[PDB]
């Protein structure tokens, strides 16, 4: 198969410097021009920077010439990315993408699963969970609040796995520039509270593990 | 009467570096093939005439060697790859090689050492079987010693080694201390000792028999 | 001309058309030895099939220049190139295909010419042998015929990686044989 | 390339093959100062002697091979079987012509050699003790042919691998595809029994199988064509 | 697919003889050589004979050239392989495999999943199976000694396969000649001893099946 | 399409595409008012000058080209080997033929040219400041010839772009197979050693790389067949 | 009004060995088709022009047939094959056939029998169900007879069959007695009892109706 | 993929009318010629129309020539089949089928996964469930007979799917113009009655589902 993976990136403080790279795998990779290209949260796509099939020409867009520089060494078949003074409106989810010839113009076949920069100046802070029980009938939701962390992401996981059928997550927002989820499971009053509930909270930016009992108030 | 030498034995790679894996010959040979063999399952067809891979191998695996001395590399290294790999040779008597065990290098993993008395169902029958186990560890090299009383042993001790673990790449080891009953009443504090290239001092986990 | 099974290896009674025709494939690497088999009409193995063979079986001696003739049945698509050699009476098999290039040879390109003919000089079953106790007029004149891939088989996506071939003989004009003699395993049952 | 004519019948065929004249004779006639000198002998030309083309048999990898037998193949066919059946005796020449359609991706080698007096042997129960004699349907199989049972010794006990000393042409599809022959009259007697006696059977047999990559067409059309020469009847009933 | 599945083996006692059969299905077996191959307990591998496409030619090793013979009826595609007067060396895991041509040597394709040879003679036994519970924290490691039997293998089941994310299996170990194993499973301290764990340890050999209950100590 | 013969050597070759007579000259003899008129050069006829085939090399799609020298390729090989060696000078003309056997949807162009004192230059050390000669194996590779390791360069410092300055064809999948050329004798001398010496060597390189689809033979063997020229020997040993 | 008869409709291999299912015809035809249909699904394609294999379908599979009877060989049989498998003309009426139900052999088991008395619910409705399981036996034919009292009955006996096992390759069987409340307590013991070629004797699960 | 999913069915009073439609996927619909094909409870088929790959013509068989039409709209790759005056006769599960050409004959190589017709008079009924515990080993079969309901199917799930590997569903049975069926599990007696075991029973004709627990007797 072909294969872009790609790796680096992380929180960056403004200003700072990062260098990113790509793994090529299942096709000859110098004979073949590649590029980035940036997601901001989920939305919105722009081109950053081609390299050519050698080292030949390089290309950007004017919203980056300048502190980027893509390269690529044809010997371990990977990408480099080199990003100096970073700027806030640098923080997106990079992807490493060939770049095949069509009959007039080019076209990115493969994405590789990228990469996520948050360029950031506050700390990393490990997040707060507080149970939601209800202060009557026969189905249960349940809930667990995660208030105040930076960076994303949180896992939210619901007695190991075993609820994963009745969970919604829901996305984190951004206020305090910190960030806030929230989290539903919904059991048959079968379960509960007749057997533990427990919403488990990993915050890998800071390595921290918190575990949250659900108890009927 | 002709046989292949392969080294090393084992070997672990980082991922993304490259791997190799060499046959050496008694005397010179024509072409030299390669198999794979995971776990549970048979042999695998790999390369043959040296150079040529086998339909599904992807193409980061390559084949050279001539006369007495052949060679696969792979570059670059992925988890997926992790098996052992035999060499063939077809000129007279049809020889396979030692193989070599391909492993996933990770961060070193201290021990989760887990000591348990003998059972008290064993014991009604004339034995006791003392048992340690180290789970989820890495590198794979360790010692463990036995302290009875202050003491150390080595009869009956007997310890089996997982294979690499395919999640998180450790592996796992049971050490048994089998002994008789009378020889296990005979002491009052069984201590099996965990050494590793991951902390400075053992990792202790003890128990006396005065207490169950 | 008659078919010569060069191939005489299959026994299996539902594999006996195997015997006329022998394979080609890619999987032979350059220089590997196709095939090989002896100028000895008379006596047993692929001659037997041939109705030269089984003539000379009602004689006792004889002499001339034989001809062989390969058929290529492969593919149109397929080209390479075979060598086909004559080691004479007495020269042992040759070693290996550069050997056997030194040797009487023919270089065949089956990518241009379908067919080819060989000629076999001259083969003499006149040397008397008394072994056992039963006295046969037998060769040594074991003339050899090998053939190697020269090259390997080529062929583009789409056509079959292996092909046959078909061994024809029959004897030149200069043929001649001497001494009725009735011989057979086949015969009248009660 | 181009196509020739007799009567109502026109096949196009390639230029001009090498034939094979059977023994070196030409289909001839039968003079005056004969056996039956009174009851002139009536010699067929408009309709009777034109191109018949018999349904096409599929070359298979499996295919053991194929036989017909002259003249009961025409003896059932049109206004030739037509003679061949309301008449006391027989003289006639053949003409015959055997085709394939492949593409250049498929290969194969069909010896097609015909034989005077093809006598059918059975099995004979398999260990040799049953005498048990060829049916009707093996013995004349008819325009639909029949398929041997054991090639190598043509379903009679002799090697195939000696059929070449009869008139055969070769049919290898990587070099031709159409294969001809002109066969005389071969009998111990001028005239004889058209329904009785086989005076020959048409062989066809693979002697390297067919063979192709998976995608092209699977069974190669063989299409026997056939023409009788100088052919001769006496005895109307 | 090509499919090569093969039938017998077991427990034989030295001096007796066995055959062993492989099936084929896939491909023309006819056209084909084929080898068997053994593997002592999952190390070395040793050539023990070969068949020519049809009857033909048979070739064999100086390890087993006049006790095993390899044969075939190209009418079931199925691989024979009797062995006569077996010895203690001759105890293995053996493979059917297809043999087919290269340029100039052979290769294996395709190899069976192995019948089992065990020759030997002492008697069958089932195992006694020992409690592992502790005599403080929040993750709990129990175990299963079973002890003592022959032949291999045997299986231990955690609570029928729900526990099967925090299993290591031991290999068994050869003394007395009889085998020995150990097999531990990691439970979070919600888990146990609120609720039963059970070690279940089935020996197909003697077609013994015993449970235990890990009580705590 | 037809085959020539020179004694026991047979080759099946191509009616007569264009042949390359380096230099316009065709290799000929050598007069008797020369530098030794006294030890009279006996000129090999029978066996010593017929068709040599080597061992054909394999091209794949990084190939990166062959070489061979002369008259070293042959010094090992068969009877003319054993001229060559066991007599104190030599001079000889070559006929060199050069084949590939590819089916219509392979792809490929291999320059096939012949190169006076083609003296090997190594790499040196690598930075430029070791003084490595070549060794024997890659100064006179035999019959098995050598692979070119820096082919742009013709591992000798001078552009492969400019070879057609020497006797040159090209063998272009999509329009010819074989290639061939006559070489006359070329060196400041009219004789010289035969073992020693290399008077010129055989290059053949893959311009345009070979290409195919999966499933197409993989690799295009090339057969190098090649034939001594009036061909002389003095003084024996 | 061209009527296909298959033979036969229910069929057992070991696996490993042959089968020949036919199919004849009231009249002479020129070519026959073939379906199969696995349980829940549709029917898949599997041979047409009587001899050709469709896409997917093994090679072990084979066809044949002249004018008024053709069959479908298998030769060898793998527990994967077992459907229902039916032919098709194309001449006229386009007629199936009556299909075979290709099913795996195994080692004949005994059931596993359970009795249930009837529910309380249902008997504060006027009904009352007595019901049996027979769980998990081979082959498929069985006999069950319900005793009342030591009396036999016939009437108001419902029994169903499963499809074969997918692990095990057994059937299970339930028979229901639907009775009245007040014939249900006219008696006092029932009784359902298993005849199967397993066992020498019945399989009795019994219950007295004074006691829940 | 060739995709043929059809629609419409379900229960018609006898003398009613319906139609059937087929949606195409992955192939050039215009140039097929496409059939219905009718499957009697699970044994018989009969070919019910076919319809010419334009308009052209249209063929029937004997048993519906008269009642059924067969038509298409090669616009929107769909198959119909309008059915008026409908029998009891016609109960039965339709497939649209793709007709191919071979040599001479035809065949159907690709069959949609079916709609269900009912044509029937009765009313649909919601069913009834009864518990069926027992009233003395290591392994128990619990039941849950669900009585007198129309039309087909019910659903009868086991604690929610946890013990699907125990779980026999055997057959609905016809008898007083309503069906009738019954599903055991077994379990350990481990499990029961220690912990809740409850079956459940959906019906969607009528949008009824009805939760049983099995209470040891």
């Amino acid at each position: 198969e072909v294969k872009l993976v790609e790796s680096g990136g992380g929180s960056v403080k403004p200003g700072g410097s990062l260098k990113l790279s790509c793994a090529a795998s299942g096709f000859s990779f110098s004979t073949y021009g590649m590029s980035w290209v940036r997601q901001t949260p989920e939305k919105r796509l722009e081109w950053v920077a081609t390299i050519s099939g050698g080292g030949g020409y390089t290309y950007y867009p004017d919203s980056v010439k300048g502190r980027f520089t893509i390269s690529r060494d044809n010997a371990r078949n990977i990408l480099y990315l080199q990003m100096s003074s970073l700027r806030s409106g640098d923080t997106a989810m990079y992807y490493c993408a060939r770049r095949v010839t069509t009959v007039a113009e080019y076209y990115f076949d493969y994405w590789g699963q990228g990469t996520t920069l948050t360029v950031s100046s506050p700390k990393t802070t490990p997040p707060s969970v507080y149970p939601l029980a209800p202060a009557t009938n026969s189905m249960v939701t349940l809930g667990c609040l995660v208030k105040g962390y930076f960076p994303e992401p949180v896992t939210v996981t619901w007695n190991s796995g075993s609820l994963s059928s009745g969970v919604h997550t829901f996305p984190a927002v951004l206020q305090s520039d910190l960030y806030t989820l929230s989290s539903s499971v919904t059991v048959p009053s079968s379960t509960w509270p007749s057997e533990t509930v427990t919403c488990n909270v990993a915050h890998p930016a800071s390595s921290t593990k918190v575990d949250k009992k659900i108890v009927p108030r | 009467d002709i046989v292949l030498t392969q080294s090393p034995a084992i070997m672990s790679a980082s991922p993304g570096e490259k791997v190799t894996m060499t046959c050496s010959a008694s005397s010179s040979v024509s072409y030299i093939h390669w198999y794979q063999q995971k776990s549970g399952t048979s042999p695998k067809r790999w390369i043959y005439d040296t150079s040529r891979l086998a339909f599904g191998v992807p193409g980061r695996f390559s084949g050279s060697g001539s006369g007495t001395s052949y060679s696969l590399t792979i570059s670059s290294m992925e988890a997926e790859d992790a098996a052992t790999y035999y060499c063939q040779q077809w000129s007279s008597n049809y020889t396979f090689g030692g193989g070599t065990n391909l492993e996933i290098k990770r961060a070193d993993a201290a021990p989760t050492v887990s000591i348990f008395p003998p059972s008290s169902e064993q014991l009604t029958s004339g034995g006791a079987s003392v048992v340690c186990f180290l789970n989820n560890f890495y590198p794979k090299d360790i010692n463990v010693k036995w302290k009875i009383d202050g003491s150390e042993r080595q009869n009956g001790v007997l310890n089996s080694w997982t294979d690499q673990d395919s999640k998180d790449s450790t592996y796992s080891m049971s050490s048994t201390l089998t002994l008789t009953k009378d020889e296990y009443e005979r002491h009052n504090s069984y201590t099996c000792e965990a050494t590793h290239k991951t902390s400075t001092s053992p990792i202790v986990k003890s128990f006396n028999r005065n207490e169950c | 001309e008659t078919i010569l099974e060069v191939n005489n290896v299959p026994t299996n009674a539902t594999s006996l058309m195997e015997r006329l025709r022998f394979p080609v494939s890619a999987q032979a690497g350059k220089g590997e030895l196709c095939a090989v088999f002896r100028a000895d009409p008379g006596r047993n193995g692929p001659w037997q099939s041939t109705l030269l063979g089984q003539l000379c079986g009602y004689y006792t001696q004889w002499s001339g220049s034989l001809e062989v003739t390969f058929m290529f049945t492969g593919s149109f698509m397929a080209t390479g190139k075979m060598l086909i050699a004559y080691t004479p009476p007495g020269g042992p098999l040759p070693k290996d295909r550069a050997t056997a290039m030194l040797g009487t040879h023919v270089i065949w390109d089956f990518g241009l010419q379908s067919s080819v003919t060989l000629v076999i000089p001259w083969i003499s079953n006149t040397h008397y042998r008394a072994h056992a106790r039963d006295g046969v007029f037998d060769y040594y004149t074991t003339g050899l015929v090998s053939i190697w891939y020269q090259t390997n088989y080529v062929v583009p996506i789409g056509a079959p990686n292996t092909a046959y071939i078909i061994a024809l003989a029959a004897a030149q004009k200069n043929f001649t044989m001497k001494l009725c003699k009735d011989a057979s395993d086949i015969l009248q049952t009660g | 390339v181009a196509q020739l004519t007799i009567g109502n019948s026109t096949i196009t065929t390639q230029e001009a093959a090498n034939i094979i004249v059977g023994y070196g004779e030409w289909p001839s006639y039968c003079s005056d100062s004969d056996a039956t000198a009174v009851d002139k002998p009536t010699r067929p030309d408009v309709s009777v002697n034109r191109f018949y083309t018999l349904d096409t048999k599929l070359w298979e990898k499996s295919s053991k091979g194929w036989y017909w037998k002259f003249p009961d193949v025409l003896t059932e066919t049109g206004v030739f079987g037509q003679n061949a059946q309301f008449h006391y005796l027989y003289r006639s020449g053949f003409c015959i012509h055997v085709q394939c359609n492949a593409s250049k991706f498929h290969q194969g080698a069909l010896l097609v050699a015909v034989l005077p007096e093809y006598v059918i042997g059975t099995v004979a129960g398999g260990t040799g003790t049953e005498d048990t004699h060829p049916p009707y349907k093996q013995t004349q199989p008819g325009a639909d042919g029949f398929e041997l049972q054991h090639p190598y010794v043509l379903d009679a006990g002799i090697p195939i691998s000696q059929l070449t000393v009869c008139p055969h042409q070769w049919i290898n599809l990587r070099t031709n595809n159409c294969a001809t022959i002109i066969v005389p009259y071969i009998n111990a007697l001028p005239f004889d029994s058209a329904l009785n006696h086989c005076n020959f059977g048409l062989l066809v047999v693979p002697i390297s199988p067919l063979d192709y990559d998976q995608g092209a067409t699977p069974v190669i059309p063989i299409t026997i064509t056939l023409a009788p020469m100088c052919s001769e009847f006496a005895g109307l009933r």
